[PDB]
C-alpha cells in the first residue's frame, strides 16, 4: 500500500 | 590609520587597566567569599590556554607569535573586568544590599564572559581565528556559553553594530546547530528534566536554562517560519499549524535535532503540513524561498544526517526517516493549535 505523505520530487544542481 | 571596529575596541578600553577597578573590588570585598582570586586563577588558566593554542602551528592555521596573542588577551581582560563591573553593579540583590558570593562564584559565567570578550577582540581585528574557535580552545559548551552573548550586548553599549551582528549571529548557530551535537550538555540538561522538553506555551509565556535555551530556539524558529509562509503566500492558519507540527517534532521526537539543522526540521514541518491539510507546496517551493534566508546555505538541504555515519538531502530524511516518525501526529489535520511567537 503507497503511504501518501511521501514526497517522490528530486533536485542537483551540485 | 585603524579599521572602524578596531577603533571602537581602542574607545571602549581607553585608559581602563587589566584589573578589578576600585568599585569591582568593593563588590568582591562585600562578599563573605571574596571572590578576586578565583577570578585571577580562571584568567589567567584560559589566558595560558589562549596562547598555547595561538602560538601552535596546525595546518588548518600557521600559528602567530606571542606578543601578538598578549596584547589580544590584555584587551579582552580589559573588557572582561569593565564588563563584569556593569553586571555586578546592576545586579537587584547589590541594590538590595544581599550577599553575591554564590553569583560570582559561578566558573562558567567568568569563562563564558571571558572567551566572550576574547571573540569581541578576535573580531575587531578580523582574526582568522573563527568561531567556534575559541569556546573550542577553551573547552566550553555552546549549551552554555551562549547565555553570557545578550548579558554582553546588554551591558556595554559601546558595542558597534557590526560587533553586536556577529554575537547575535554565534548566538544563532548556537540555537540552530552547535547546542543539537550529540556531546551538547543540552542533552545533559533535558536528562536530569526526565526529559520533559519544554513547550512553547510553557516558555513563552517552566524556569531554568532549558527554559531559557527554548525560548531563544522558538523565537528564532517562529521568526524564519513567518518570512517562509511570507515569500510562500500561505494562509496564517497553515503557519499555525506547520508551527504545531515543528513544536511536536521538538517536544515528541528531540533526538532528530541531535547532530543536525533546526531548518531542516521545520523544512519539513512546512511540507508534510502543507500536504496533510491540502495546501500544497512542493519541497522544491520550499527550499527555493529558504535560500534567500541569511542562515541559509545549500548543505542545510543537501548534507542532511540520515545515520550514525550517512548523508543525504532533505527530501531522502524526509522520506527515511521524518514522515514515519511524525505520520501520526501530521494525520489529525487530515484539533489543538499551540501558540505562535509575536
Amino acid at each position: 500500500l503507497t503511504e501518501e505523505l511521501g514526497c517522490d520530487e528530486i533536485i542537483d544542481r551540485e | 590609520e585603524f579599521t572602524q571596529s578596531v577603533s571602537r575596541l581602542q574607545s571602549i578600553v581607553a585608559g581602563l587597566k587589566n584589573a578589578p577597578s576600585d568599585q569591582l573590588i568593593n563588590i568582591f570585598e562585600s562578599c563573605v567569599r571574596n571572590p578576586v582570586e578565583n577570578i585571577m586563577k580562571i584568567l589567567k588558566g584560559i589566558g595560558e590556554t589562549f596562547c598555547q593554542h595561538y602560538t601552535q602551528s596546525t595546518d588548518e592555521q600557521p600559528g602567530s607569535h606571542i606578543d601578538f596573542a598578549v596584547n589580544r588577551l590584555k584587551l579582552a581582560e580589559i573588557l572582561y573586568y569593565k564588563i563584569l563591573e556593569t553586571v555586578m553593579v546592576q545586579e537587584t540583590r547589590r541594590l538590595h544590599g544581599m550577599d553575591m558570593s554564590v553569583l560570582l562564584e559561578q566558573d562558567i559565567f567568568h569563562r563564558s564572559l571571558m572567551a566572550c570578550c576574547l571573540e569581541i577582540v578576535l573580531f575587531a581585528y578580523s582574526s582568522p581565528r573563527t568561531f567556534p574557535w575559541i569556546i573550542e580552545v577553551l573547552n566550553l559548551q555552546p549549551f552554555y556559553f551562549y547565555k553570557v552573548i545578550e548579558v554582553v550586548i546588554r551591558s556595554e553599549e559601546g558595542l558597534s553594530r557590526d560587533m553586536v551582528k556577529h554575537l547575535n549571529s554565534i548566538e544563532e548557530q548556537i540555537l540552530e546547530s552547535l547546542a543539537w551535537s550529540h556531546d551538547s550538555a543540552l542533552w545533559e540538561a533535558l536528562q536530569v528534566s526526565a526529559n520533559k522538553v519544554p513547550t512553547c506555551e510553557e516558555v513563552i509565556f517552566r524556569t531554568g536554562s532549558l527554559a531559557l535555551f527554548y525560548r531563544k530556539v522558538y523565537h528564532l524558529a517562529s521568526v524564519r517560519l513567518r518570512d517562509l509562509c511570507l515569500k510562500l503566500d500561505v494562509s496564517n492558519e497553515l503557519r499555525r499549524k506547520i508551527w504545531t507540527c515543528f513544536e511536536f517534532t521538538l517536544v515528541h521526537c528531540p533526538d532528530l535535532m541531535k547532530d543536525r539543522h533546526l531548518d531542516q526540521l521545520l523544512l519539513c514541518a512546512f511540507y508534510i503540513m502543507a500536504k496533510v491539510t491540502k495546501e500544497e507546496r512542493t519541497f522544491q517551493e520550499i527550499m527555493k524561498s529558504y535560500r534567500n534566508q541569511p542562515q541559509a546555505n545549500s548543505h542545510v538541504y543537501r548534507s542532511v544526517l540520515l545515520k550514525s555515519e550517512e548523508r543525504g538531502d532533505l527530501i531522502k530524511f524526509y522520506n527515511t526517516i521524518y514522515v514515519g516518525r511524525v505520520k501520526s501526529f501530521a494525520l489529525k489535520y487530515d484539533p489543538p493549535l499551540s501558540p505562535f511567537p509575536h
